[PDB]
């Protein structure tokens, strides 16, 4: 069986920079691979078949090349709206895929806007609390949030989930949600997320006090 | 006296235009086989073929191959004028496995493949007029796909057809759907066919399905040129007679070598 | 415009048959070619099998002796069947057409592509989500903007749809990827940043879809 292998695993290339991406291949394929785009949450779009035409709606911007063993795929102009996982196929006696490549569109740092969530009392009458920090449209994707409860760090009862590359501003957005019990949250007063950030030049501190 | 006899065994390159198609046929220079690229736009007025020529692209079957073979010899010219025509709604330059150029996929530089575009073939209608004092020569195809689930794969057409029109003369042909025997890895074909439009007449293209389009047209040359299959070397000197076991003295009256003679050369006699 | 649309269940306990229907408008099934096609979660793509306009079925080796893609003409649907469900199975599955031309060697295109019902492959129960109001505050007025949102919390299995306002909300809304927490329950927050002086006049919903659960939940994010 033939295998595709992508490299490199992910690129960072910033807005009007040239992308390049290989799909090195095992044995001789022949101008027999196509490049494919799958957007965050939706289909793979045909960009170029035959190794080097382009489909439908593709643009200028995708060329691909190559001709046996390795082939390349060239986006010009790295526009926003390019952050994508692209992947290469090849088709003949079976169908094989590649491993895909992550580009992501660096934008210049932009500082979360943090808020926090106190519990419902819908939730607390349940016997659960879920306190939500949000940190919203920032640049770059790093960033380190860390609970306090009445001056008590707080590590394993919190989960976090960041959203992926937005399309347009290319700016990550992150929730972490710390879970209590009923009992263990009423016990305590003071309820805050540390958020260390490049842009913060200090650590912001968004809290609530009641409980 | 009177018979020559006395061959040399070669063929001279004066003082007349000689062509060495090694590996390559007037038919497949005129195609535009990938092997035969060198030979674009070459005039001659003698072209030799060779025994050791052959076909490396796609499988053709033309089907007055000695007419369309003696027509381009006589013009001596394989000069190629490209026009654009209007293909709106196909798809263009098709290619295939077994014409490779360069290692990679092609067809025959002087045809172009019409396949589906969008999931879908219009009725073609084109015309191209012959505003022009020498008459053109339209060298097109039809393609015979191997199976049904291939016709309507490349043309979305459970069936096609192709008609070939002029004021003096309409061509039709109808694709045979069928399993020819596999040759470079294929067992579809393409029927090669011709049609001169004189000045004054029009070229009219009907194609419903499985047309094998026209790049161009030639050129016929009035001119005393012509062809001869033959395996002797050509080599430098000047001889008036040309035979296909070599060139001849046009000293003597008659000729027994063969009844293949061009230019100033003895009639021919018989051996016995 | 040929279009297409996957139908199928959420979720298909071990060793059962998965069923998946791929409905296609605007065009002719017997023509074109099909293909069918999985994205296990967070490892690439992956061929299943393909179907042709010669009725003529190839299935993925790996995967013969499992898979067997169907058509029904007066219903212009295509049927995915995967008999003996592991939980390898568990992907987001999707039927595409392809332009292949066998014989002639010409093999390219992928065109339409579908939209993917996400399969779940466990013997757990579908358990529908509870929705708990993420309200703004005072503190949330920082001068101008503010943010509120839902936490959609404890549901299984994927996914939920979130939407604001009956989808009449768009601007700045992000509903957050679903983490599963360790009692096996995925949980998301979906939240929005308005303008704060429009706190309390334009009133704020959000709506909630739990397909495997057959569940919809419309809940008023209000403040305190
Ligand atoms: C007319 O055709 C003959 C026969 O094809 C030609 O002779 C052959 O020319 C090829 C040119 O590629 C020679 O190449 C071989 O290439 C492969 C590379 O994969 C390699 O395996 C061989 O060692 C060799 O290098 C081939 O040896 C040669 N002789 C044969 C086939 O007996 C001839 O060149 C052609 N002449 C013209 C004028 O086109
Ligand atoms: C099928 O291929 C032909 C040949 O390329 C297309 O016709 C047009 O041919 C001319 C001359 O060969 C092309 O111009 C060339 O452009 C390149 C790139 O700049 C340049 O390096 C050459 O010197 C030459 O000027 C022209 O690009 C080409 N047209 C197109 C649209 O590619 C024909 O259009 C093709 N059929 C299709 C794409 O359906
Ligand atoms: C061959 O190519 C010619 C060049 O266009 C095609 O000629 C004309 O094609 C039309 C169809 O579009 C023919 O049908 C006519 O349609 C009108 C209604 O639109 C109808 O009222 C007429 O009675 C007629 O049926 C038309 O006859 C034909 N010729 C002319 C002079 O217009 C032709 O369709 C192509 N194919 C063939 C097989 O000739």
């Amino acid at each position: 069986e033939i295998v595709l292998t992508q490299s490199p695993a992910t690129l960072s290339l910033s807005p009007g920079e040239r992308a390049t991406l290989s799909c090195r291949a095992s044995q001789s394929v022949s101008t027999d691979l196509a490049w494919y785009q799958q957007k965050p949450g939706q289909a793979p779009r045909l960009l170029i078949y035959d190794a080097i035409s382009r489909a439908s709606g593709i643009p200028d911007r995708f060329s691909g090349s190559g001709s046996g063993t390795d082939f390349t795929l060239t986006i010009s102009s790295l526009e926003p709206e390019d952050f994508a996982v692209y992947y290469c196929q090849h088709r003949s006696t079976w169908v094989t895929f590649g491993g895909g490549t992550k580009v992501e569109i660096k934008r210049t740092v932009a500082a979360p806007s943090v808020f926090i969530f106190p519990p419902s009392d819908e939730q607390l009458k349940s016997g659960t609390a879920s306190v939500v920090c949000l940190l919203n449209n920032f640049y770059p994707r790093e960033a380190k949030v860390q609970w306090k409860v009445d001056n008590a760090l707080q590590s394993g009862n919190s989960q976090e989930s960041v959203t992926e590359q937005d399309s347009k501003d290319s700016t990550y957005s992150l929730s972490s949600t710390l879970t209590l019990s009923k009992a263990d949250y009423e016990k305590h007063k003071v309820y805050a997320c540390e958020v260390t950030h490049q842009g913060l030049s200090s650590p912001v501190t968004k809290s609530f006090n009641r409980g | 006296e009177l018979v020559q006899s006395s061959s040399t065994g070669r063929i001279c390159d004066s003082p007349h235009r000689i062509l060495d198609g090694e590996n390559c046929t007037l038919i497949d220079a005129l195609l535009g086989d990938p092997h035969c690229d060198g030979f674009q736009n070459k005039e001659w007025d003698l072209f030799v073929e060779r025994s050791k020529a052959y076909s490396n692209c796609y499988p053709y079957d033309v089907p007055d191959y000695a007419s369309l073979r003696s027509l381009v010899a006589s013009s001596g010219t394989l000069e190629f004028n490209n026009e654009s025509f209007n293909w709106t709604g196909v798809a263009q330059n098709g290619t295939s496995y077994a014409c490779k150029r360069s290692s990679i996929k092609s067809f025959f530089s002087r045809l172009n493949w019409l396949h589906q575009l969008k999931y879908k073939y219009p009725a073609l209608n084109v015309t191209m007029p012959n505003n022009d004092k020498f008459d053109k020569l339209y060298i097109w195809g039809v393609h015979h796909p191997s199976t049904d689930s291939d016709q309507t794969s490349i043309y979305a057409q459970a069936s096609g057809r192709v008609t070939v029109s002029t004021k003096r003369s309409q061509q039709t042909v109808i694709p045979n759907i069928g399993s020819r025997p596999w040759v470079r890895g294929i067992s579809s074909r393409i029927s090669i066919h011709w049609t001169i439009v004189k000045p004054g007449d029009i070229l009219l293209i009907n194609s419903t399905g499985n047309l094998i389009a026209p790049r161009g047209y030639f050129k016929i040359r009035s001119g005393k040129s012509s062809i001869m299959r033959s395996d002797a070397p050509i080599g430098k000197c000047n001889s008036e007679c040309i035979t296909p076991n070599g060139s001849i003295p046009n000293d003597k009256p008659f000729q027994n070598v063969n009844r293949i003679t061009y230019g100033a050369c003895p009639r021919y006699v018989k051996q016995n | 415009e040929v279009q297409l649309q996957e139908s199928g269940p959420g979720l298909v306990k071990p060793s059962e048959t998965l069923s998946l229907t791929c409905t296609v408008s605007g065009g002719s099934i017997s023509n074109y070619h099909w293909t069918w096609i999985r994205q296990p979660p967070g490892k690439g793509l992956e061929w299943i099998g393909d179907m042709y306009n010669s009725g003529s079925t190839k299935y993925n080796p790996s995967l013969k002796s499992r898979v067997t893609i169907s058509v029904d003409r007066s219903k212009n649907q295509l049927s995915l069947k995967l008999s003996s469900v592991t939980v390898a199975d568990t992907a987001v599955y999707y039927c595409a057409r392809d332009d292949i031309v066998i014989g002639e060697g010409w093999y390219h295109g992928m065109d339409l592509w579908g939209q993917g019902t996400t399969v779940t492959v466990s013997g757990a129960s579908t358990k529908g989500p509870s929705v708990f109001p993420l309200a703004p505050s005072s503190k949330s007025t920082s001068g101008g903007t503010a943010a509120l949102g839902c936490l959609v919390k404890d549901y299984f299995p994927e996914p939920v749809t979130v939407s604001w306002n009956s989808g009449a909300l768009t601007s700045g809304v992000h509903t957050f990827p679903a983490v599963l927490q360790s009692s096996g329950l995925y949980s998301l927050s979906s939240v929005v940043t308005v303008p704060s002086s429009s706190l309390g006049t334009q009133t704020y919903i959000c709506n909630v879809n739990h397909k495997p659960s057959n569940t919809k939940v419309d809940k008023r994010v209000e403040p305190k």
